[PDB]
């Protein structure tokens, strides 16, 4: 016995059905549509729609095999990969927070470049989708990062002196890697929601995409939005849609956040913005902050590893160690 | 069947052989309505020798929150001499019924009448969470007020008929959802059918974690009664 | 009305009784049937028999207390959570047939506790367990680590993992669909005695409920109540151990910690566990606070110290 409330039917048709004495989905399957339609005063089209929507409504070993057969996305940071278990995990939503100038955008560019590394070197060999909300995407920086990756991979392959490594690196050229990054631009949050809604079919046609980046999510939602409840509902819906998409399409998702100041008594602490309930949305959360002239990466929340602190650096080659 | 022996503490001066009485409980989560019902059942189910009454009781379970281990622990810790045979003999009288929907509730109400007329010994009835399906049938009926609450009104009519027919005493359990504060949201008829209100409140501090406050009013006198009581593993004890 | 459900129904009487109402059998059972014999024309002796048999097959009959006592003496059970602190906190494991709710802050302990309990039940008792992951918070490497911490045989670990089933549901409708599918398949498979599921864990109910709430709508609250009713009937009418996790909110007027999803959801579970992180000294790591906020067998407000990094 399945209640009608458990189905995504129209409120009007459900009101009519409960008026006519309908409370179970099982009894609906044994009645001709004409008789029920003339009894409840419902036209043929919506009756057929109700009939079809009613009709339409993986052991852990397989999960282990799937997790092991697909790798992580390397960040060119050995310690960060070690504390992440191998890099950014697929099927998981990741969040990055930090004060301006720490290097969130550099990390996003590095990930977009690295996601196309051939699997012979431990990569995923997939495309990337970059969504920009603040206009901080500079092509020259991406070119520099791609050239640095080219040089590093070429040196590693030459030192190892294999055979299939050279073949894999043959097609791994600047034009090929630059042609596999898809760029979108959103100004208002309505445009971001529209692009999110269009994402499923686009990923369906572009089945080789293995990365989705949304650089800047606090900016579209922190200005000219007085109603806090509406913002909370929109953010919850966006998080649910993003995790559903990431799991369905075998994707790694990275979101970028901004810090804010919380004042208690007479001392101030830097905390991530967008309220407290937003903390449950991200599967993995990282925080970048300054200490003297050193940059530190802290794993704040994660259901697989332990809290750690990592020293990283930004160089002309890009995101690196030390 | 006099109200003085049932509960002289809560009921100050209402003593008479009852032709029928309706009592309802209102309170937030974790206040002690179920524990009070357990205490009433324990005081109403034991043999006359151990302060019991030896009269029939029926329990309707709608919240699915009835715990039998707690009840048996309360009965064991209440009496003087404890044994398996006597506890089985005592629990051979308890009655429990399950429900799943308002229509199923009405069907069970109608079906119970066979055993109910076959047993003149039935004198006390317990209903819990008659507002459990309030949101479901409020949303099913849409904006039409008559469309909603209709089956609840029929159930109230049947319950009133039964209780005024065979001289029952009934205890009901409600829920606090909206907002001595009280905001009714049920049907008007059942609101009229009540006789006294048991507002349930709980104190935050751990020193009073076992002490709770009760307020009762009489519909024909509007008199306020206050009561403090202490919960325990053996049951419910008063001040 | 419906045809073929009960014997004695004629194809003429069903359309003859159209005079009063057509909605449900409540018309047949909740009417004054004396006037029906002349309003439409019916035999008195057949009408009462039909009403009696229909009421018989379309209701429930009370069960005596002694029978329920005896049957629970041989049916119910208790399943340890794998943590001595929790076990001594809630009497050496949780009882099947009730609803257990775990409430905590972001990242405190909920998913880890659920995973460790599932690993214990799958290995220490050799029973099937279903996991409903909604927020994506379940990695198989954590389960493998827990199983390695328990035993070392590879085949034992594989067999224990083979009893764990995971389903993804990112909205209320998918969760309702999978739960109803489990209800149907178990109710149909009552004849057998192998492969049954005794514990089902919902990773997060706030993930699929929060978008519906907020505003002046009513459908979200009705859906939440329907999901709660389904979980309660699955736990009680079948004798299963259900564990769900929920978020925690900070009140505005009073500033006290309060479970999410509101007052209507506040009445749903029977046992409440609250997890908090110990600030200042002893922070981070596994060191955390476990408290009992609601129980039907213990006094509330008690305190207990537990760790989530020693298993
Ligand atoms: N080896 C380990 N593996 C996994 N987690 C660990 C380990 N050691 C410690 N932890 C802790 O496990 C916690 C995981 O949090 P968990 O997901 O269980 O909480 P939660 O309240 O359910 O979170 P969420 O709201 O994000 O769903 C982390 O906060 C981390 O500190
Ligand atoms: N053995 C015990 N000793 C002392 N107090 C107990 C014991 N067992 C339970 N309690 C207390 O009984 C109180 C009432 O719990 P219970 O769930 O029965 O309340 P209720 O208000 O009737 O229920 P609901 O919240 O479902 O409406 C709890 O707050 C708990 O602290
Ligand atoms: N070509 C370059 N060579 C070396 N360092 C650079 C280069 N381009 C940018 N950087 C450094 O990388 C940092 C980029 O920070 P950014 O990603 O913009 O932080 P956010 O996105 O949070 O504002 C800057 O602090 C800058 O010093
Ligand atoms: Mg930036
Ligand atoms: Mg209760
Ligand atoms: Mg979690």
């Amino acid at each position: 016995q399945r209640d009608l409330v458990s189905f995504p039917l129209s409120p009007a048709v459900r009101v009519k059905l409960v008026s006519a004495g309908f409370q179970t989905a099982e009894e609906l399957l044994e009645v001709k549509p004409s008789e029920l339609s003339k009894e409840v005063g419902i036209s043929k089209a919506e009756a057929l729609e109700t009939l079809q929507i009613i009709r339409r409504e993986c052991t852990a070993l397989e999960l282990l095999e799937q997790e092991h057969t697909q790798g992580f996305i390397i960040t060119f940071c050995s310690a960060l990969d070690d504390i992440l278990g191998g890099g950014v995990p697929l099927m998981k939503t990741t969040e990055i927070c930090g004060a301006p100038g720490v290097g969130k955008t550099q990390l996003c560019m590095q990930l977009a470049v690295d996601v196309q590394i051939p699997e012979c070197f431990g990569g995923v060999a997939g495309e990337a989708v970059f969504i920009d909300t603040e206009g901080s995407f500079m092509v020259d920086r991406v070119v520099d990062l791609a050239t640095a990756c080219i040089q590093h991979l070429q040196l590693i392959a030459e030192k190892h002196k294999g055979e299939e490594h050279r073949k894999a690196l043959e097609d791994f050229t600047l034009d090929n890697i630059l042609s596999h990054i898809y760029y979108f631009r959103c100004r208002d949050y309505t445009e971001l929601l529209a692009q999110v809604y269009l994402l499923p079919d686009f990923l369906s046609e572009h089945s080789k995409v293995r990365l989705v980046i949304v650089d800047g999510i606090a900016f579209p939602f922190r200005h000219d939005l007085d109603d806090l409840s509406l913002r909370t509902r929109l953010l919850n819906g966006l998080a649910q849609q993003m995790i559903s998409l990431a799991n369905n399409h075998r994707l790694a998702v990275i979101l970028t956040n901004q810090m804010t100041t919380k004042i208690d008594r007479n001392q101030a602490l830097l905390v991530p913005a967008l309220g407290e309930s937003w903390g449950h949305a991200a599967t993995i959360r990282l925080i970048f902050h300054w200490d003297r002239k050193q940059r530190l990466a802290t794993l704040y929340k994660s259901p697989s590893q332990k809290e750690c602190t990592v020293l990283f650096q930004i160089k002309p080659q890009g995101f690196r160690d030390t | 069947s006099s109200l003085k022996e049932i509960e002289p503490n809560l009921f100050a001066d209402e003593d008479s052989p009852v032709h029928g009485d309706i009592l309802e409980f209102h309170g937030p989560e974790g206040t002690g309505k179920t524990e009070m019902l357990y205490h009433l059942t324990a005081r109403c189910i034991l043999p006359k020798s151990e302060g019991g009454l030896e009269v029939e009781v029926l329990f309707i379970d709608t919240d699915y929150h009835f715990d039998m281990l707690r009840l048996v622990t309360i009965l064991e810790h209440r009496l003087s001499q404890s044994s398996e045979e006597i506890i089985k003999y005592c629990l051979g009288r308890f009655f429990l019924v399950y429900c799943s929907s308002s229509t199923h509730l009405l069907l069970t109400l109608y079906s119970l009448e066979s055993m109910f007329c076959s047993h003149p010994s039935l004198c006390l009835l317990i209903l819990d969470s008659l507002s459990a399906f309030y949101w479901i049938d409020r949303v099913n009926g849409g904006e039409s007020v008559n469309l909603q609450e209709s089956t609840l009104r029929k159930c109230s009519q049947c319950l009133e008929k039964l209780v005024n027919d065979y001289r029952l005493v009934l205890f009901a359990t409600t829920q606090t959802i909206m907002q001595i504060d009280y905001r009714p949201y049920l049907c008007k008829a059942w609101q009229q059918l009540v006789k006294h209100r048991m507002f349930f409140s709980k104190q935050d501090d751990s020193q009073s974690s076992n002490q709770f406050s009760l307020v009762s009013r009489c519909l024909k006198s509007n008199s306020l009664k206050k009561h403090f009581f202490i919960i325990g593993e053996s049951g419910v004890e008063f001040c | 009305l419906r045809v073929g459900l009960c014997p004695g129904l004629t194809e003429e009487m069903i359309q003859l009784l159209r005079s009063h109402r057509i909605k449900t059998v409540v018309d047949l059972v909740s009417a004054d049937l004396e006037e029906v014999a002349q309003k439409c024309g019916l035999s008195y002796k057949a009408l009462v028999a039909l009403r009696r048999v229909l009421l018989a097959q379309f209701s429930a009959f009370p069960v005596n207390g002694a029978d329920l006592y005896e049957e629970l003496k041989t049916s119910t059970a208790i399943l340890s959570t794998g943590i001595g602190s929790l076990d001594k906190l809630l009497d050496a494991g949780l009882y099947t047939g009730e609803v257990t709710e775990i409430v905590g802050g972001p990242g405190s302990g909920k998913t880890q506790v659920c995973l460790c309990m599932a690993a214990n039940v799958a290995h220490g008792l050799q029973q099937n367990v279903l996991y409903v992951d909604s927020n994506g918070g379940l990695t198989a490497s954590r389960l493998l680590q827990l199983l390695q911490a328990k035993t070392q045989d590879e085949e034992e670990q594989a067999e224990a993992l083979r009893r764990i089933q995971v389903v993804h549901a990112f909205d209320i409708f998918q969760m309702l669909d999978v739960l109803q599918e489990l209800r149907g398949t178990v109710a149909q498979q009552v004849t057998g005695s192998s492969g049954t599921v005794k514990v089902v864990v919902v990773d997060s109910v706030t993930a699929v409920v929060s978008p519906l709430l907020g505003g002046q709508q009513r459908e979200g609250l009705a859906l939440m109540m329907q999901l709660a009713r389904e979980l309660k009937t699955l736990a009680r009418d079948l004798g299963m151990a259900v564990v769900v996790t929920n978020h925690i909110t900070r009140d505005r007027d009073s500033g006290r910690l309060k479970p999410a999803l509101g007052r209507s959801w506040s009445f749903v579970p029977s046992t409440r566990i609250l997890l908090d992180t110990i600030e200042g000294a002893g922070a981070s790591g596994g060191r955390r606070m476990a408290c009992l906020a609601k129980s039907s067998r213990q006094p509330t407000g008690f305190q207990e110290m537990v760790d989530i990094g020693t298993w």
